[PDB]
């Protein structure tokens, strides 16, 4: 619809696509099976997000009610944009920078942003995998090292050993972002191991990953299943599940609900990164990409809830343990206070016995101190993000027979999830570079892959500093925000108003021997564009409704166990502009440069 | 001996062997 001339030349012709696949047998990679493509795309969607982000939002945002919006944006935007990404990659036979540059030269900014976004997300996801494999190496000790207090550190004596193994034994965390220190050697060692394991899998390319993706996408499901049948035998598991699916219909009427539900569909589908487009561009020209986008989204909606069932089974067991232990302490207090026979006082008659004791001896009873015991309170102690893996799941595992085994299986699963996600992000950084021909066409792709691995490894030394966890919680908070949505809005816009949906549906007709149903057309025209905008308007209604305040550990001061929280320094807005404005202003920024280089 | 370190060593060994053979096949393309 927008008048771009010469566009036809930028793209290969439909008559020429029957002959291009018998000559791109050389000089372009190819999938070995269809299973190898579907498993590499499921792996990219599935990750540590749906482990410690999706389950938390599913409960915090109206529980059962939150599912309604999630599914709404999932089918209104997730599937529609996914299809558009698979189809445009299979048609134009290039990666993300290739596709947008052809649709129109000034659209080069889209690829630049997608490449900048993939570099920043993969920079911090490989520090999280660094931490996961530090906990996997420490999983070969009958009394797991987060099981007991170091003889006892007052800091560790307060809170718990688990809270001590993470902030001190593993992080050596500071009390502020203004407090950086020395590279934690063991942390650096684990960072090396993470980038090394990634290079071996992505050194050659989709070919090498093609083998790894299978296990990195299979192992997780097998282990997740083994965990469900174990989780549902641990007492209190149902309490947690019921807790996850209690519907708060009032939370539907909130602008903060639909933004997170919106941002989750976009990160959960790996959209606006570009890796997906590159993966699709290696299929046959006559591959059904309409049936592939429906199968991958169906598995992503089922996996999302299936992992939430496994997470809240452990949250329910861990809270049922806490509650019972506190109740037992309260009972022991009474028995010790009144020398009552053991077994005389029980969880059922504790209240009446408490009254009888107080009646008999009010002074003595007055001296007695009893803790508050509410299963709901323990249930509502669930942490969002790394805390759920390193602080909640690690502590529930220590209270389980065959403890080390369960810990091991739990860390290989998270490792596999993270690593499959990394394949996608690496695809998003390497392919654009070759589009820019950065690597000498002499140096093999492995050289470029290693360069990328070693360059991102050296920048990841910021997260091995004592303040490295405060940097990662900031980057993570501003790595998948508006930029991802912004890129996603312009990919949709560029396919419909610049390249024209007419060519798209026609090209769809050419590949799947049929044109898409009214659904696709309508969503790609109003449903998606309009819905994304209201998510874009919510961001400046919620991000502005918040403040730059981050939690700190601070072994001393205030209450060590209490989550002490402080504001951010004035220079952090420079970092947020860099992690937000930079990947959102190259789309106009390159489009203003190109429109004044010609004129 | 900080078992974790021993686990780190063995894991690194497997990865380095894998990347070595991978780059080997990289030059082994005739
Ligand atoms: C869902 O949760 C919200 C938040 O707790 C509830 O809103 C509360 O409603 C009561 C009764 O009107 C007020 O006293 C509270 O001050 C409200 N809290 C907030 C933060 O607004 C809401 O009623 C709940 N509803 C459902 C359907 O579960
Ligand atoms: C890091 O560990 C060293 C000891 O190895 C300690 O002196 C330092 O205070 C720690 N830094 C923080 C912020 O925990």
């Amino acid at each position: 619809v927008l008048p771009n001339p010469g566009l036809d030349a930028r793209i290969p012709s439909l008559a020429e696509l029957e002959t291009i696949e018998q000559e791109e047998a050389s000089s372009r990679p190819k999938w070995d099976n269809k299973a190898q493509y579907m498993l590499t795309c499921l792996g990219f969607c599935v990750g540590l997000g749906n482990v410690w982000r999706f389950p938390y939002l599913c409960q915090s945002h109206g529980g059962g009610a939150f599912m309604i919006p999630f599914l709404i944006l999932l089918v209104l935007e997730g599937i529609p944009l996914l299809y558009l990404e698979f189809a445009i990659g299979q048609r134009l036979r290039r990666g993300s920078l290739g596709v947008w540059s052809s649709i129109h030269p000034a659209l080069k900014g889209l690829g630049l942003a997608s490449m900048l976004t993939s570099f920043m997300v993969g920079l911090y996801y490989n520090t999280i995998i660094s931490w996961i494999m530090w906990y996997l190496f420490n999983s070969f000790q009958e009394p797991l090292p987060w099981s007991d207090c170091p003889l006892y550190v007052d800091e560790c004596a307060r809170s718990s050993p688990v809270d001590y193994f993470w902030y001190r034994e593993t992080l050596n965390i500071s009390t502020s972002i203004s407090d950086s220190g020395s590279i934690q050697w063991w942390m650096l060692l684990c960072l090396a191991c993470a980038w090394s394991v990634l290079y071996m899998c992505t050194i050659r390319g989709i070919e090498t990953t093609g083998k790894a993706v299978y296990i990195t996408s299979t192992l997780p499901y097998v282990v997740l299943t083994i965990f469900l049948i174990r989780g549902l035998t641990l007492k209190g598991a149902t309490n947690g599940i019921v807790f996850l699916f209690t519907p708060n219909v009032t939370e539907l009427a909130q602008p903060d609900t639909w933004l997170d539900a919106g941002a989750q569909v976009f990160f959960s589908f790996s959209l606006a990164f570009g890796g997906l487009i590159s993966f699709s561009s290696y299929n046959s020209v006559h591959n059904n990409c309409e049936k592939d986008s429906v199968i991958v989204s169906i598995i992503n909606g089922f996996t999302s809830v299936y992992v939430a069932i496994v997470v809240y089974s452990v949250i329910g067991f861990r809270a049922t343990q806490r509650y019972d232990d506190c109740f037992s302490t309260n009972i022991l207090t009474l028995i010790n206070g009144f020398d009552l026979p053991e077994g005389n006082v029980t969880q059922e008659n504790f209240v009446d016995m408490q009254q009888r004791c107080n009646a008999s001896d009010p002074a003595a009873y007055a001296q007695l101190v009893f803790q508050t015991c509410d299963i709901n309170a323990f249930l509502s102690e669930a942490v969002e993000g790394t805390g759920l893996a390193f602080i909640v799941f690690t502590e529930a595992i220590t209270k389980m027979p065959l403890s080390p085994l369960w810990s091991v299986l739990f860390f290989i699963m998270l490792f596999c999830l993270g690593l499959s996600s990394m394949f996608g992000n690496m695809e998003g950084v390497v392919v654009p570079l070759q589009d820019l021909r950065v690597i000498p066409p002499k140096w093999p792709k492995e050289v470029l892959t290693g360069l990328i691995c070693l360059g991102t490894f050296l920048i990841g030394f910021i997260f091995t500093l004592n303040s490295g966890q405060y940097w990662l919680s900031l980057l993570d908070s501003y790595a998948g925000s508006i930029p991802l949505l912004i890129i996603a809005f312009c990919e949709m816009f560029s396919v419909v108003y610049v390249y024209g949906v007419d060519r798209f549906n026609k090209d769809i007709e050419f590949m799947i021997g049929h044109k898409p149903n009214i659904f696709w057309q309508v969503t790609w025209r109003v449903v998606s564009p309009l819905l994304m905008l209201i998510i874009f308007l919510f961001f400046f209604v919620v991000e502005v409704s918040q403040e730059l305040t981050y939690s700190i550990w601070d072994p001393g001061y205030e209450e060590f166990p209490k989550s002490q929280k402080i504001s951010y320094p004035n220079w952090v807005y420079v970092v947020v502009v860099i992690v937000a404005g930079v990947p959102s202003l190259t789309i106009p920024g390159y489009a203003i440069y190109k429109l004044i280089r010609n004129h | 001996v900080s078992i974790w370190l021993i686990v780190f060593g063995v894991v690194m060994g497997v990865i380095v062997v894998g990347i070595v053979i991978l780059i080997f096949t990289g030059i082994r393309d005739r």
